[PDB]
DNA sequence: ATGATATTTT
DNA sequence: AAAATATCAT
């Protein structure tokens, strides 16, 4: 690719090196578990 | 499916049968009809022994006009094999071509160039060959004939003189010939095509044989930090007709849903009422048929277990 | 694309492909060679499975309706089948909600009233007392029956008023909001206000009342289609 | 709040709290703390001794008093002492002190500059109207007569654990419930409150439990349908929003105080479902008859007397007979529970 | 002056 | 988990 560009024309690929790659004790007991988090809105 | 990819494809075809030979056009013409093939199938479809296959396929990889893709695979009732696979990759497969046309364009041009020079000397014994210049220093004291160093011969003129007008007539044969790769790539560069991979090229994938061993599939390994060089690229409407009896229903619906609502809010009996003295706490049928019997007599007076999803 | 595809039938490849023209769509897949094909009806198939998108093995099986009969397909892109899920499921649940709906079910001139023979008899099986009166005094009492009209003629014109006028245009199209799976609710006064106001569509519906499918399966697929939308 | 409603960025917002001491390095910002941290004297740590000496620092423009009516307090008058602000502005609902030290804020920060009227508001649709009631829970025999013979101390314990209370306490909670009404049932007495609420099978909140559990009870009972229903104690009587509440009860209650009974009935003031037409929050209060609770309970709402609030006498509650369970129905029941609170001292 | 409850720190 | 200091009411 980068030759391609040198000389002037548009190339098509790309160099692959280019790519890239991707707490306190619970007082709260009886009722610990029926409740779910609801920790936004 | 765009049109795109109809191009490339034509530039492909045109160029493997212009540039290559008969067996490499059945090749890149079976990968090009089917996006992946296994090296195991390709062979049956062309019946092509695997020696035969081998320069094909090399030459090929040499170009990058296809790309190889090696994965290890776990039949049911056969020990793991490590299967290969080619498909095209068209970013790739363009730039090649493109590279390759003005390098051959470039070097025609340059030994054009090069012919318009002066034809220049060779010894004919130690067949050396001696520039302009460099021959110009060797002439004898008679300034009569060029010796040569190594053999202390007289010079011999060089040939291709005349080729010039051969160098011109190739350049022109070749542009000419090579006009449906030029307007191909126009329209190449004018779009944008995006990278294709294994996983990519078995979405257009049509299976060449009923039972071919190799499965065409592609299932990486889970959590695989591993890289390889050249491995990577860059609602349903419901309708309900609602007729007199459905109107009627859906309006005594809302009007219980609002009743609902209305007592939901009403406050509590011992919030109305001063509580002080309570204990405290601690036939028609045969009428209508004579109608219409009488009425009649008007008209004519008148007249396998495994894991799945619900989905 | 979504009609068309590669899928492993019986442990045989082949190309499965998606046939929505013909009236009912069918799934047919054949074998590479052609020797092989089937064919389902999807109006037959009820039910829809699926393997999670989790496991790496992609299969799509298909139950219907009654040893209830079975359809299992393997596919090798993953994106494939989930084109072809997609197009199943929209043509599963449109069946399926047929089914389900399935299993549910001048004038006003004083003398045109009086030779307006229809509309008495409309009038009389409506009205109860008007009906006994009128027995006893045409039935028994043999008092021509056209006399009998000539002192009700207001009531007659009232009557014919009743059914003989109609709501003014309005864009009735405006008016349908669908409120993933959305209910969205027709009445007959709908369905003609939409008829009268876009002849188009009574062009299409015309052609399809029984002889593409059944009435409710239209408005499902035009309100699901881009006409609706333009 | 200060961020909904301000265009104030967190470059120059900083938490002088407990959870974290981190404080703002910008040229200038918000400081928001606590007046135990600010008003500390003897024992502060290192880490919140370099954020204290921040604080002492800089002089600052503005510092609003939150709450106002605790800064009388023995120690949180250092307060004001200690951080030099040339404006100092106080809010608060409820400007009531047992003690003559409500009238020394006048020279602490400054004169009462406004004040609003409840009725007015509550008409307004800005505060939701609330239909105060006091419920009469009369004493049964058999824990009438421990009741006399015991302590005062002890005296608190006969009364709060009432079961003629407990019954009533639980049909109103039941009635309510129907109604799809959230109700908080306040109970100063810990024990008391972990009883009823083990009983109930719902949640509760008090000094033992930490911030993190108390955020999510708070952020749970707010958004939840199966949780509509929560106790709690002396930490959430004051400066807590909630809108979700509509109803409250309180089973017991601190000794006799206008403060608690007011704050605590501003807790479901601010119902998000105020405008709504023909709509009333409600607000129970359980004592026992012929007990000390009656005296206190008589005395603990005479601020809201003179505000406007009038509060209705229900000796009996229709439909708790037909209730087809009741708490300490059977004597046996009775008799086991007096004995479990007996043994409490 | 004492007892509850709450909060902060180590 | 145990200490220590405040606060609010008798
Ligand atoms: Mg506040
Ligand atoms: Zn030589």
């Amino acid at each position: 690719p980068r030759k391609l560009q040198d000389l002037g024309l548009k190339p098509a690929s790309v160099d692959p090196a280019t790519i890239k790659r991707q707490k306190g004790k619970i007082t709260n007991t009886h009722m610990t578990g029926i409740l779910k988090d609801y920790s936004h809105r | 499916d765009r049109p795109i990819d109809d191009i490339v494809k034509n530039l492909l075809k045109f160029v493997v049968r212009g540039f290559y030979g008969g067996s490499f056009v059945l090749v890149l013409d079976a990968i090009l009809f089917h996006s992946v093939l296994a090296e195991d199938d390709l062979k049956q479809l062309l019946s092509i022994n695997k020696t035969e296959l081998g320069p094909l396929i090399a030459r090929l990889r040499s170009d990058r006009l296809i790309s190889i893709h090696k994965q290890r695979e776990y039949p049911p009732n056969s020990k793991s094999v490590e299967r290969v696979y080619y498909y095209v990759k068209y970013p790739h497969a363009i730039d090649a071509i493109k590279w390759k046309v003005h390098q051959v364009v470039q070097r025609l041009k340059d030994d054009l160039d090069k012919n318009s020079e002066p034809n220049g000397y060779m010894c004919p014994i130690c067949l050396t060959k001696y520039t302009q210049l460099e021959a110009v220093q060797l002439l004898n004291f008679d300034r009569t004939e060029f010796l040569c160093s190594l053999c202390d011969e007289p010079l011999v003129e060089d040939d291709s003189g005349k080729k010039n007008k051969e160098k011109q007539d190739k350049l022109n044969r070749l542009m000419d010939q090579i006009q449906p790769i030029i307007d191909s790539l126009k329209k190449i560069d004018d779009s944008r095509i995006e990278e294709n991979t294994f996983e990519i090229a078995l979405a257009r994938l049509i299976p060449p044989q009923n039972q071919s061993h190799a499965a065409y599939t592609y299932n990486p390994k889970k959590g695989s930090t591993m890289f390889r060089p050249g491995d990577s690229a860059p609602a349903t409407l419901h309708i309900n007709i609602t007729t007199a009896s459905d109107e009627v229903a859906q309006r005594e619906l809302q009007e219980r849903q609002a009743e609902e609502k209305r007592k939901q809010n009403a406050v509590p009996e011992w919030h109305k009422q001063s509580t002080i003295g309570k204990t405290a706490l601690g036939e028609e049928r045969e009428n209508e048929k004579t109608l219409n019997d009488y009425y009649a007599a008007l008209a004519k007076k008148q007249a396998l277990e495994d894991e799945f999803e619900d989905v | 694309m979504s009609h068309s595809g590669a899928a492993i039938f019986e442990k045989v490849s082949g190309i499965i492909a998606i046939n929505e023209d013909v009236s009912p769509a069918e799934l047919t897949w054949r074998s590479t060679d052609g020797d092989k094909v089937h064919t389902v009806v999807l109006s037959t198939i009820d039910k829809l499975q699926a393997t999670p998108a989790s496991s790496e093995k992609m299969m799509l099986r298909l139950i219907g309706k009654v040893k209830p009969q079975r359809h299992m397909f393997s596919f090798n892109n993953r994106t494939v089948m989930d084109n072809i899920k997609m197009t199943l499921q929209q043509i599963i649940s449109r069946y399926k909600d047929a089914d389900i709906y399935e299993e549910k079910r001048d004038s006003l001139s004083k003398e045109k009233l009086l030779t307006n023979l229809k509309l008495q008899q409309s009038l009389l099986k409506g009205n109860k007392v008007l009906m006994k009166v009128f027995q006893e005094t045409v039935i028994n009492a043999g008092l021509p029956p056209s006399e009998f009209w000539s002192t009700r003629i207001p009531l007659l014109r009232a009557f014919a008023l009743s059914t003989s006028q109609k709501v003014g245009p309005y864009n009735v199209l405006s008016t349908i909001k669908p409120v993933n799976k959305v209910n969205v609710n027709l009445s007959r006064e709908k369905i003609l206000n939409i008829f009268e106001n876009y002849p188009i569509v009574k062009k299409a519906y015309t052609d399809n009342v029984p002889k593409n499918f059944k009435e409710p399966e239209f408005w499902a697929r035009f309100f699901s289609s881009k006409l609706f939308r333009k | 709040q200060f961020l909904q409603w301000c265009t104030l960025q967190p470059e120059n917002c900083a938490v002088f709290t407990s959870d974290n001491k981190e404080m703002f390095q910008t040229e200038s910002g918000l400081v928001v703390s606590t007046y135990s941290m600010v008003a500390n004297t003897r024992n502060r740590s290192h880490d919140s001794q370099k954020v204290m000496d921040f604080l002492t620092g800089r002089e600052w423009g503005f510092i609003i008093l939150d709450e106002v009516h605790v800064v009388p307090a023995a120690m949180f008058r250092r307060v004001v002492s200690t951080i030099a602000a040339h404006a100092k502005l106080g809010l608060t609902a409820t400007l009531v002190r047992e003690d003559d030290k409500i009238g020394d804020l006048n020279f602490l920060i400054g004169p009462k500059l406004y004040e609003a009227n409840w009725m007015e508001l509550s008409q307004k649709g800005h505060i939701a109207n609330v239909q105060c009631a006091e419920v009469w829970c009369p004493m049964t025999a058999e824990f009438y007569q421990e009741y006399l013979r015991e302590t005062a101390r002890k005296r608190m314990l006969l009364y709060i654990m009432n079961p003629t209370k407990f019954q009533a306490c639980q049909f109103l909670i039941q009635y309510h419930e129907r109604r799809g009404d959230k109700i908080i049932v306040f109970s100063d007495n810990v024990y008391a409150l972990q009883e009823y609420a083990l009983k109930m099978g719902k949640p509760f909140i008090y000094g033992s439990t930490p911030q993190q559990e108390r955020m999510n009870i708070l952020q749970n009972f707010q958004y939840n349908d199966q949780i509509n229903t929560i106790f709690l104690s002396k930490v959430g009587d004051t400066s807590i929003d909630l809108p979700e509440a509509t109803c409250l009860i309180q089973i017991s209650s601190h000794y006799g105080s206008r403060r608690q009974e007011a704050q605590r009935l501003g807790r479901i003031l601010r119902a998000k479902r105020r405008n709504d037409e023909g709509f009333n929050a409600f607000f129970y209060s359980l004592v026992s008859k012929d007990t000390q609770e009656m005296y206190y309970s008589t005395k603990r709402q005479a601020f809201l007397v003179d505000q406007g609030y009038a509060f209705k006498v229900i000796t009996h509650l229709h439909g708790m007979e037909n209730i087809p369970n009741l708490a300490y129905a059977s004597p046996r029941e009775r008799r086991e529970l007096l004995q479990e609170v007996l043994l409490k001292n």
